[PDB]
């Protein structure tokens, strides 16, 4: 996260760290959506252009964390993966269309002050809140600058951007399964997600029921925090039928 | 740069 | 889940985090 701040304790209790077993390193962010299911970006797990193809036994999920590097004894919980599910139409060849994956945990995780699931949006919450200018919140342990890494989880609030501005900022083909967010050059404030924040959640707090909803997944961008560029996020609601099919069939 | 995690999670 | 999206250290205690008001002020 570029130009964010340190998270408060328990501020993002759905934030998950995807962790490589060997060598031991951070791979991606992710989010907790129930006691047994974690949501992430498909490119965190499968990206053939970079020879990336992780299997279940390669990875762990770490939940309840604040510090990036420390083993947070008596606070974090570490879970093994039963199965990875990647969207069947994830487009790794072109533009990361449908950049979404689910991971089923081997055993359910106990919730705590530090571990708690985020909601997934219904159609009406998505329609009401996914509007240009409305702000969401991104969190992660990724890079602090394009070109280092934070001591603790970082947070930044960012406005959703009008679709024509998103389209006009890049040569990559945008789809309805994506949205973009960030400040415009004239707006003064700045901030972005970055490498290492991939797969983490873009969340909004509903003013109707005071619950946090995951509207997006950190997906892609060109550089980090560049003027005139925006971060792109997987549109969770647009892909929710697939999420529900997986959880209903395999949960 | 990461603190080692308990061996039980790697078995 | 029925309790999703309600943080134990914030919503469940009626405590606000330091920047959530910025989000609310944008929902216009
Ligand atoms: N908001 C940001 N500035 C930002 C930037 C990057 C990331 C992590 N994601 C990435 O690094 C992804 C993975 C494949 C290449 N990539 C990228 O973001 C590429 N820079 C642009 C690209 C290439 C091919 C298809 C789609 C987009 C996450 C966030
Ligand atoms: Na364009
Ligand atoms: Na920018």
């Amino acid at each position: 996260i570029v130009e964010g701040s340190d998270a408060e304790i328990g501020m993002s209790p759905w934030q998950v760290m995807l962790f490589r077993k060997s060598p031991q390193e951070l791979l991606c962010g992710a989010s907790l959506i129930s006691d047994r299911w974690v949501l992430t970006a498909a490119h965190c797990l499968l990206y053939p252009p970079w020879d990336k193809n992780f299997t279940e036994n390669d990875l762990l999920v770490r939940i309840g964390k604040h510090s990036r590097t420390r083993y947070e004894r008596n606070i974090e919980k570490i879970s093994m993966l039963e199965k990875i599910y990647i969207h069947p139409r994830y487009n790794w060849r072109e533009n990361l269309d449908r950049d979404i994956a689910l991971m089923k945990l081997k055993k359910p995780v106990a919730f705590s002050d530090y571990i708690h699931p985020v909601c997934l949006p219904d159609r009406e919450t998505a329609a009401s809140l996914l509007q240009a200018g409305y702000k969401g919140r991104v969190t992660g342990w990724g890079n602090l600058k394009e070109t280092g890494q934070p001591s603790v989880l970082q947070v930044v609030n960012l406005p959703i951007v009008e679709r024509p501005v998103c389209k006009d900022s890049t040569r990559i083909r945008i789809t309805d399964n994506m949205f973009c967010a960030g400040y415009k050059p004239d707006e003064g404030k700045r901030g972005d997600s970055c490498e290492g924040d991939s797969g983490g959640p873009f969340v909004m707090k509903s003013p109707f029921n005071n619950r946090w909803y995951q509207m997006g997944i950190v997906s892609w961008g060109e550089g980090c925090d560049r003027d005139g560029k925006y971060g792109f996020y997987t549109h969770v609601f647009r892909l929710k039928k697939w999420i529900q099919k997986v959880i209903d069939q395999f949960g | 740069d990461f603190e080692e995690i308990p061996e039980e999670y790697l078995q | 889940e029925a309790d999703c999206g309600l943080r134990p250290l914030f919503e469940k205690k009626s405590l606000e985090d330091k920047t959530e008001r910025e989000l609310l002020e944008s929902y216009i």
